C-alpha cells in the first residue's frame, strides 16, 4: 500500500517496459491489485471439456455440473492468494518509482541540456549511455595509459 | 422394469418429541463444527483477497 500510494497509478507502458526482467509482470500485477475482475477461464474451459465428455457418455446432469464447478474451484484456488506475486509487484513498483524519478529529472533539465545535447549528437554516433561509456573510458585509461 | 417407489417416512409421520430431542443434539454439534470450519474458511477467503487498486487502472 505504501509503495502504491507513492506511485499513485500504473500505466501499461511501464508494465510492458519492465516485461524485460519479469515476463509475467502483468500476470503477477493482476493478482496483487484489484485492477480487473479475473475469471477462471482455463478452469471453465476444462469444465466445458468435461461437460462434453459427460454429454458423450450420458452422465447425469448433476455429475457434469459438479465436474464444471470442480476445475473452476481449482483454478480459483490456484489463482487467488499467491502472495509471491505481491513480492514481485513490490519489486516492479520500486523499479517504476526509480524510473519515474529519473524521468522527472530528465524533463526538468531538458532545456538546460539542449545545446550540449545538440553538440554531443554530432560528435558521438553511439546511443549508449554516458555513464557506461565513461566507465569504459576509465577502465581503458587505467589499463593502457602510461603511469609516468 | 418399472422401478418401485416409497413414501419417505419423515414426510408422513406426526412430529414427535423423540425426533426433536435427538436431532436437537445432533444439530447442536453440526452447528458447532460447521461454524468452526466456516470461520476458518472465511478467514482464509478474506485474507486471499487482493489489494485495492487505483481508479481506472490497467494492470
Ligand atoms: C438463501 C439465499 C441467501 C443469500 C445470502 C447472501 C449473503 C451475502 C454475503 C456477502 C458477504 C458478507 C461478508 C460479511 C463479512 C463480515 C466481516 C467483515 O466485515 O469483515 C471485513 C472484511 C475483512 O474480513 P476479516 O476481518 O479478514 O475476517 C472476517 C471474518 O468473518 C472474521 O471476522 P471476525 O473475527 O470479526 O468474525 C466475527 C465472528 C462472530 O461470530 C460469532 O460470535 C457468532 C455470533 C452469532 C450470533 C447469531 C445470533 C442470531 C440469533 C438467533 C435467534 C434464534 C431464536 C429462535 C427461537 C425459536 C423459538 C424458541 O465470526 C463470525 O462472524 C462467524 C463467521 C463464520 C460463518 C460460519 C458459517 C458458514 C457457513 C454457513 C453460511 C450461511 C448459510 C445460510 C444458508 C441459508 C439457507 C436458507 O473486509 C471487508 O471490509 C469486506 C466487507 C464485507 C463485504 C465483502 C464482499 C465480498 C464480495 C465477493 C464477491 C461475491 C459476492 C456474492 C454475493 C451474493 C449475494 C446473494
Ligand atoms: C440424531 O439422530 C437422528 C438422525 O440421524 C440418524 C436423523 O436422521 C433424524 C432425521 C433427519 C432428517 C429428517 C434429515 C433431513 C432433513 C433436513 C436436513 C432438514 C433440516 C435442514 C436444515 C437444518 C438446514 C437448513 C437450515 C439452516 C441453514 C439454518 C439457517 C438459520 C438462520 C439463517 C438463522 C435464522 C434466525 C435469525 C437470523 C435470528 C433473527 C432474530 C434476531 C437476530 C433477533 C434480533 C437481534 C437484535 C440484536 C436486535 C433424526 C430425527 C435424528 O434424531
Ligand atoms: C457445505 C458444503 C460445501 C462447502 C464448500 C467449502 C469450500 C471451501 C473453499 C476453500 C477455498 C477458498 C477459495 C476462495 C477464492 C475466492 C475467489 C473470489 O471469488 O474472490 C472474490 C473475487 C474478487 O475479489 P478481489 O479481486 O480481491 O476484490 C475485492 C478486493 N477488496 O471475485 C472475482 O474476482 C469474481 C470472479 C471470480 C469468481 C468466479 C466464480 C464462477 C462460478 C461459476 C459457477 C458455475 C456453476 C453454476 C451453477 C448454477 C447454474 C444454474
Amino acid at each position: 500500500l505504501r509503495r502504491k500510494q507513492q506511485l499513485g497509478k500504473i500505466y501499461p507502458e511501464e508494465v510492458s517496459s519492465y516485461t524485460q526482467i519479469n515476463p509475467d509482470i502483468a500476470n503477477d500485477l493482476n493478482l496483487t491489485f484489484n485492477a480487473k475482475l479475473l475469471w477462471p477461464v482455463r478452469g471453465m474451459t476444462v469444465g466445458a471439456g468435461f461437460f462434453a465428455f459427460a454429454h458423450l457418455f450420458n452422465l447425469p446432469y448433476s455429475f457434469r455440473l459438479g465436474l464444471f464447478v470442480l476445475p473452476t474451484a481449482v483454478e480459483l484456488a490456484f489463482t487467488w492468494g499467491n502472495k509471491t506475486s505481491q513480492f514481485k509487484s513490490i519489486e516492479f513498483m520500486d523499479y517504476l518509482l526509480q524510473y519515474r524519478v529519473s524521468k522527472a529529472l530528465l524533463e526538468k533539465n531538458a532545456k538546460h541540456f539542449a545545446e550540449k545535447k545538440a553538440a554531443y549528437q554530432k560528435e558521438i554516433n553511439s546511443s549508449q549511455s554516458v555513464q557506461d561509456l565513461y566507465n569504459q573510458l576509465i577502465t581503458l585509461v587505467s589499463e593502457q595509459a602510461p603511469s609516468e | 422394469m418399472r422401478t418401485k417407489l416409497y413414501n419417505a417416512a419423515y414426510f408422513l409421520l406426526n412430529n414427535n418429541e423423540s425426533f426433536g430431542h435427538s436431532f436437537g443434539i445432533r444439530l447442536k454439534i453440526v452447528g458447532l463444527n460447521t461454524w468452526i470450519v466456516g470461520y476458518a474458511v472465511s478467514r482464509y477467503y478474506f485474507s486471499s483477497l487482493r489489494v485495492k487498486a487505483a481508479q481506472d487502472e490497467r494492470f
